[PDB]
């Protein structure tokens, strides 16, 4: 388990660590797009959740990719949205990580972050 | 009587391999066994020398591979002979395990026989398995990844098994330094197998390409079948030599020379020639512990046909329906070698469907029915009534 | 799937060193590295290579002696205890233009070159590969390919889109033999020399071939007639069946 | 190992049917013909398995004159297959000489072996 | 040391088959034959009646299994063309 | 023929002269070889390029 | 600085002993050399480089 | 020494003839035990022990 | 399989002494015996009947190594300390 602290994230990348040897993608959130999160219609989507359910934070964002597939990675934020256009078959879906726009049904697990007194322990 | 029968260990030599009685009309197909045995010395004996210069850690692997290649004095050779070796250890392996489906080798009393060497075959699988992961190339990174976490899906002790095969949690360096303590080892467990698969061979004898009794008309092993094994080591050796010398890389993927990145995700992640019908019946099954059973179930399936063989006469040699689905077995295994080499497409994923289903009622459904059929034919062709 | 996922297929050259009796040109390697010093070594590095290897190969021991003194490399420290330098020798390795990768991404707009001692071995293609992709940059990309900012066309990469420019051009090295420098001679000289790279033991291994192959195919032949001599007697063997007199 | 019991019971039930015989003992005439034992001098009951003790059985209560002729049968096929040729034309085994001489040995050491399985596993019925 | 079960091979003089009466063997010496006097006619005529007899149980299956490949090889390459785009969509939903 | 009878006179040959005639092999096995394989690829050795430079 | 917790001292004093040590971080994305304070798995500093 | 002196060749083909001989040991306690059979053991007194055996 | 050579020891049965005639044996279960009536007379009075049989084979050969190995030892120990200097020159030369 790594701990990073509230504002020692590196906010305006794509940061591909290899924690517990697996990739991993995070994203500084800003709360303006709260608006613009979720104008997507999960009903495009094969399964919906919501914004709520997969991300429990308001200004932080991580997600990551032990991909069902075979554990593809993609490219930082071109494309369509501000999301994440993948070169392994075309893939590349919103700015929060839900797939529908190419062949990826399901969605990732979320790595189980916990916050505890101004620290954030990832694992 | 002579020294060699009184002596207590030249005794076991001269049983076998001098004055051991053998069938008179066997032919080239029964000395298989024989290139099996030197195959297994050329890997222990290339792989020894091989591991004097070889670094297990994870930083240290794919260098001293290529510090092998480059630095060791005739390197090349031994690294050349042995990647090569391997391929031909498979190949003739195939082809013994033919012989003994199409003469019936497989019956009484030669069951014993047959269980030991359905274990040998289990044994080399995984022994090709832990070496090539020794290398870590971009196919070997990504190759342990796929089988490694297929038994996660084990129900209650998926997740307890897969972190104690790892020592961590991902293909990591305990996964490389253990991988390479089990290679050194599991080919002594199949020469220990191969003294017993001996034995057993020892109270019966050989069969013979017409099937019936073999006690009428025996010669000796010594002059005879010393000099008929010559022949086809003498066209092994020469086979194998225009291999290591003049076409070193054919049987091999390019991949592997990239160092391995767990990172990185290649374009195709394919196996050798050799596990290609076996993965490709893997990715048929759409659940995924469906998927590790059958693939495991294909090799366990050759217990059964002792008793699925329903014939009064042993052998592929007088019957005519018989022969013709014996070789729609042998190209449906080619063809699934075709299509574990192939992306998941139309129509392939229908072809590797419907390819393996011909797979497993080959011994279950096939074999059952036409021996009936067949032993009735030759009654009725001969009673008149 | 799709033949532009795929790539072009590369067609087949007559390479010299193609044929089992046959050696590198070695004029062509000499004049390879030449090609790599002033061209490709801005961004690639050779990494497997040692400067004593190409002593008997493409140079002399006096010339290789000059060229690997030209780099710094680090020593041992000094009897304070602080670091040092010290120019190189034959032992030494080829340096690389980068310190580490994050300093290789950032001058080539995030890609990585990657490192070209084993790069003929690595592509399915071989000698043929490298040489069309470098051959073969068109003018314009064909009408309705959108390629991103920073990327180049090329029909023989898988996807189309590369991250590295057209880099040969006519008469960029003048060579010291006299052989006129075009486009299709530089590429196929650093070939040459990137095989080499990959290969060293390449021409002593068709030489050892060739002992092994006339031995091993002499001891087959006499062993069919060893095998027909001693088995002549079960094979012309007579049976004569009289069947016994039923006292018994 | 089917039996030579449910072999003989299937097979007599075609043979005594009247459309049943007119279609498959054709296709038993060319199976027997495509086999090719005949060429290397054998009959079929030389060619049944025999390592079993109904077999066994079966083999000790031949006549010894039989037993003999068979014993050379085997002999000279052996012979034939090393050599990789066939037999001259006239040595070949015709129709009406390929006769189950071992069949009816087989049927009653195999009724015995049947009756001392229902005694050794009989219930009472008080 | 104990003996074992009973087996079906025996050793020289007990092998264990039936008995022997009525058959004469012949044979000669290979250093009174002459050397390799079937390079010619075995490798022509016998070598061709051995191989005409076994290749339609070869051939066949072989022809089945090779006609199947080549179709499904020639429709995976229609799909993936420019004229066969929309078949693509509708066999991969 | 009788050229085989003049060396050996019906014997086989021995094990002493095998070993002996297997060493005499191996020099002008190598010698002949090496011979025709450089001569198959002259003008691209390094001591043809070598000689061109001087 | 991990085998000392449960030993000799808390969760919360190793902490602060392995703050107060400067060592090696991973390059900055220019490529240049950074520094960072200890954690609970470093290894205890000696006195001297070489 | 696969060198001048004792060093890194020296050390890595020790370890991999430390990994070998110990089943070299093991076939010969087979061979061993195979020469045992045929007469048996012996007997504190020195003379014969086939007038009185136990398993 | 054939047979080996002649040994000295047979099986159960034909294990190759004398014949044997005259001898009879009796024997009591040992569920019908007292349990260890042998840890009190055995340990002491027999164990000393076999101990002092075999006592001096071994401690007059110990007592001859052990009385050699003290008084090289003692005479090591005089020659490196301040009295035994000048014999420490004479006997190295
Ligand atoms: C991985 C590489 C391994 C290399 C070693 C393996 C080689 C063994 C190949 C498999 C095999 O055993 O098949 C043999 C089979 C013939 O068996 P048979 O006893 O009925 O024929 C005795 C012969 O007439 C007299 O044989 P004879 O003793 O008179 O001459 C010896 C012959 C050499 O033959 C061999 O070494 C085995 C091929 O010399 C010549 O051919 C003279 C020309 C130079 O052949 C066939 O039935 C069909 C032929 C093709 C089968 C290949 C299938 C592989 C997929
Ligand atoms: C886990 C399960 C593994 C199973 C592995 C299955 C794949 C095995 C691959 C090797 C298959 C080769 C079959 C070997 C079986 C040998 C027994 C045999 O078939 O007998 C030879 C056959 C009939 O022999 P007869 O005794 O009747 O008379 C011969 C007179 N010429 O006479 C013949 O017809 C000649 C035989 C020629 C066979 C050629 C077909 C095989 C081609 C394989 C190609 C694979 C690479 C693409
Ligand atoms: C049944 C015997 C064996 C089989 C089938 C086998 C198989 C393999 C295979 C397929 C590879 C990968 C080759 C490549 O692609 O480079 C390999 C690698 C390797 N094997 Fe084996 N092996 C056997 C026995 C042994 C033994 C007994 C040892 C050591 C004492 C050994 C040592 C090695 C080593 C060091 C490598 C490292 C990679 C390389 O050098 O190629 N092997 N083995
Ligand atoms: C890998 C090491 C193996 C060795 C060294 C080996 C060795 C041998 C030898 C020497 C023979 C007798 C000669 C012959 O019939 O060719 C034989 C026969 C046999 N083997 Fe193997 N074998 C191996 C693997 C296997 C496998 C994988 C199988 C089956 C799944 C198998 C099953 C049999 C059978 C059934 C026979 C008897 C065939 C007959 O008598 O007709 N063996 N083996
Ligand atoms: C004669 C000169 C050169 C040769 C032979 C050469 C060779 C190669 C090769 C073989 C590749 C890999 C292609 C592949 O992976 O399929 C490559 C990639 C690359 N090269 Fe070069 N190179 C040369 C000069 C240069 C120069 C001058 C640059 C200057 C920026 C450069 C930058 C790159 C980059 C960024 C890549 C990665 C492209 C990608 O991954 O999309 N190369 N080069
Ligand atoms: C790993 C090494 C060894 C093993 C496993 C082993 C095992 C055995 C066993 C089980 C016996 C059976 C009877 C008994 O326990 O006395 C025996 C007897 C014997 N062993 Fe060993 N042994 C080993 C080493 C040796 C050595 C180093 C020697 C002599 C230099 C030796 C010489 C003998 C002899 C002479 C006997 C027969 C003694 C008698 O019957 O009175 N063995 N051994
Ligand atoms: C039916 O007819 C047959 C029949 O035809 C045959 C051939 C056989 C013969 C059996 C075989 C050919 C199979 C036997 C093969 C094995 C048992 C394989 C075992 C392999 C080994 C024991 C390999 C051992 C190798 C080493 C220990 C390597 C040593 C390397 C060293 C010491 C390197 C270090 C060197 C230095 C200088 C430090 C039969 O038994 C048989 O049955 C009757
Ligand atoms: C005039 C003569 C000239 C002839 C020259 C011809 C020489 C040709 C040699 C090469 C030909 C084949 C090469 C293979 C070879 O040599 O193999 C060596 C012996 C074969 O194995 P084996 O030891 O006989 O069997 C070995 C196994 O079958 C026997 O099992 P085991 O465990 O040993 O049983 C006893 C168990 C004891 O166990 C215990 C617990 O004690
Ligand atoms: C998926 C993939 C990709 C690339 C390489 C390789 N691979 N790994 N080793 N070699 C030589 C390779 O080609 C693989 C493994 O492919 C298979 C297929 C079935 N098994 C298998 C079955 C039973 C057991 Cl016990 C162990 C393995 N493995
Ligand atoms: S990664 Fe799942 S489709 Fe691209």
């Amino acid at each position: 388990k790594v701990e990073v602290n509230l504002a020692a994230i590196p906010l305006g990348k794509n940061v591909v660590v290899k924690w517990q040897g697996k990739p991993v993608f995070i994203r500084h959130r800003t709360p303006h797009e709260i608006q613009e999160a979720n104008s997507v219609d999960m009903s495009a989507l094969k399964d919906p959740q919501t914004d709520a359910d997969r991300v429990k934070d308001p200004q932080w964002l991580i997600m990551l990719g032990i991909c069902t597939h075979l554990g593809c990675v993609p490219i930082g934020e071109a494309g369509d949205f501000g999301g994440w256009f993948c070169p392994c078959h075309g893939s590349h879906y919103d700015i929060s990580g839900r797939i529908r726009k190419g062949p990826a049904p399901l969605n990732l697990e979320i790595p189980a972050y916990e916050f505890d007194g101004d620290k954030v322990i990832v694992g | 009587m002579a020294f060699r029968k009184s002596n207590v260990y030249l005794s076991l030599v001269n049983s076998y391999i001098i004055d051991s009685p053998q069938p008179s009309s066997i032919n080239y197909w029964w000395n298989m066994g024989s290139l099996l045995g030197l195959c297994l010395v050329i890997q222990i004996v290339t792989g020894i020398f091989m591991a004097m210069h070889y670094s297990s850690n994870i930083e240290l692997a794919f260098s001293s591979v290529e510090h092998i290649m480059r630095d060791v004095h005739n390197g090349y050779i031994l690294r050349y002979l042995h990647a090569n070796g391997a391929s031909f250890f498979f190949m003739v392996m195939f082809m013994h395990m033919a012989k003994g489906l199409y003469y019936g080798s497989y019956r009484s009393p030669r069951v014993t026989l047959w269980n030991v060497g359905v274990i040998i075959f289990i044994l080399t699988i995984a022994t090709a398995f832990l070496g090539y992961c020794c290398v870590y190339g971009q196919m070997s990174h990504w190759g342990a990844t796929v089988i490694t976490n297929l038994f996660s899906a084990i129900p209650f002790v998926g997740n307890d098994i897969v972190s104690w095969l790892w020592g961590g949690f991902s293909v990591s360096n305990p996964t490389i330094q253990r991988f390479f303590a089990l290679h050194y080892l599991v080919p002594f467990i199949i020469a220990a197998m191969v003294i017993m698969h001996l034995m057993a061979l020892h109270i019966h004898g050989s069969s013979n390409p017409l099937g019936i009794t073999g006690n009428l008309d025996r010669i000796p092993m010594h002059s005879y079948f010393i000099f008929k094994d010559l022949v086809t080591v003498f066209l092994f050796m020469l086979i194998l030599a225009l291999f290591v010398f003049y076409s070193p890389n054919t049987l091999g993927h390019p991949d592997n020379y990239i160092p391995g990145n767990p990172l990185v995700t290649p374009a195709s992640i394919v196996p050798e020639w050799y596990l290609l019908p076996f993965y490709a019946i893997l990715r048929s099954i759409p659940d995924k512990l469906l998927g590790v059973i059958t693939m495991f179930a294909a090799i366990l399936v050759l217990l059964v046909l002792p008793f699925t063989d329903r014939s009064v006469v042993r052998g592929n040699t007088f019957k005519v329906l018989s022969k013709f689905f014996f070789f729609i077995f042998v190209f449906n295994f080619v063809l699934l070698g075709q299509i574990g080499a192939c992306h998941v497409e139309v129509p392939y994923v229908l072809m590797g469907q419907i390819a393996t289903f011909i797979y497993f009622a080959y011994f279950l459904i096939i074999v059952p029915v036409i021996s009936t059929i067949e032993n009735v034919l030759f009654y009725i062709g001969r009673v008149n009534k | 799937m799709t033949a532009a996922e795929h790539g072009l297929h590369a067609p087949a050259y007559a390479w010299s060193h193609n044929g089992p009796f046959e050696t590198f040109d070695h004029a062509s390697i000499r004049r390879g590295y030449q090609v790599y010093r002033e061209v490709c070594a801005a961004c690639h590095s050779l990494d497997r290579v040692a400067w004593r290897t190409l002593v008997g190969v493409s140079h002399t021991n006096e010339e290789v002696r000059n060229m690997a003194e030209e780099f710094e490399y680090d020593d041992e420290p000094d009897e304070q205890g602080n670091p040092k330098k010290r120019p190189g020798k034959l032992s030494d390795y080829i340096p690389g233009p980068y310190p580490n990768e994050q300093a290789a991404r950032a001058a080539n707009q995030g890609a990585l070159p990657p490192d070209l001692s084993l790069i003929v071995k690595a592509r399915h293609g071989g000698c043929d590969y490298i040489f069309s992709l470098l051959t073969g940059y068109p003018d314009e990309p064909p009408a309705g390919v959108a390629l991103p900012p920073g990327s180049n066309y090329n029909p023989y990469f898988p996807g189309g889109s590369i991250a590295m420019a057209r880099v040969l051009f006519d008469d960029m090295v003048e060579y010291e033999d006299g052989t006129p420098a075009t486009t299709s001679q530089m590429a196929k000289d650093v070939t040459t020399f990137l095989n080499w790279c990959a290969e060293p033991e390449h021409d002593e291994r068709k030489r050892l071939g060739l002992k092994t192959v006339i031995i091993l195919s002499s001891l087959y032949l006499l062993s069919i007639w060893v095998k027909k001599f001693k088995w002549a007697g079960i094979k012309t063997r007579k049976f004569v069946f009289n069947p016994p007199k039923p006292r018994k | 190992p089917q039996s030579f019991t449910s072999i003989a019971r299937i097979g007599d039930y075609i043979l005594k049917s009247p459309v049943l015989s007119k279609l498959c003992v054709p296709v038993a005439n060319q199976f027997i013909n495509l086999a090719g034992y005949k060429k290397l001098g054998l009959k079929f009951d030389d060619l049944i398995a025999e390592e079993n003790p109904i077999m066994q059985t079966a083999l000790r209560r031949l006549p010894e004159d039989e037993s003999y002729a068979r014993a050379y049968r085997i002999i000279r096929a052996h012979q034939t297959e090393l050599t990789h040729h066939l037999l001259p034309r006239n040595e070949w085994i015709k129709a009406q000489e390929d006769v189950p001489y071992l069949l009816p040995y087989i049927l009653e050491a195999e009724a015995a072996a049947k009756e001392k399985d229902e005694l050794d596993n009989i219930e009472v019925s008080k | 040391g104990p003996p074992s079960g009973k087996t079906y091979m025996g050793w020289w003089g007990h092998m264990g088959g039936p008995k022997q009466k009525g058959i004469t063997s012949y044979a000669v010496s290979p250093y009174a034959q002459k050397p390799l006097q079937g390079i010619f006619h075995n490798a022509v005529f016998n070598s061709f009646r051995r191989f005409k007899s076994q290749f339609l149980y070869v051939l066949i299956p072989a022809g089945i299994y090779w006609y199947w490949w080549k179709n499904g090889n020639e429709y995976n390459e229609f799909l993936y063309s420019k004229a066969g785009r929309e078949e693509l969509e509708r066999v991969n939903v | 023929s009788s050229l085989y009878k003049t060396f050996f006179k019906r014997n086989a040959v021995f094990v002493g002269t095998i070993f002996a005639g297997a060493f005499v092999f191996q020099t002008v096995f190598d010698t002949a070889i090496t011979s025709w394989y450089e001569n198959h690829n002259k003008g691209k050795l390094w001591k043809d390029v070598k000689a061109r430079i001087a």
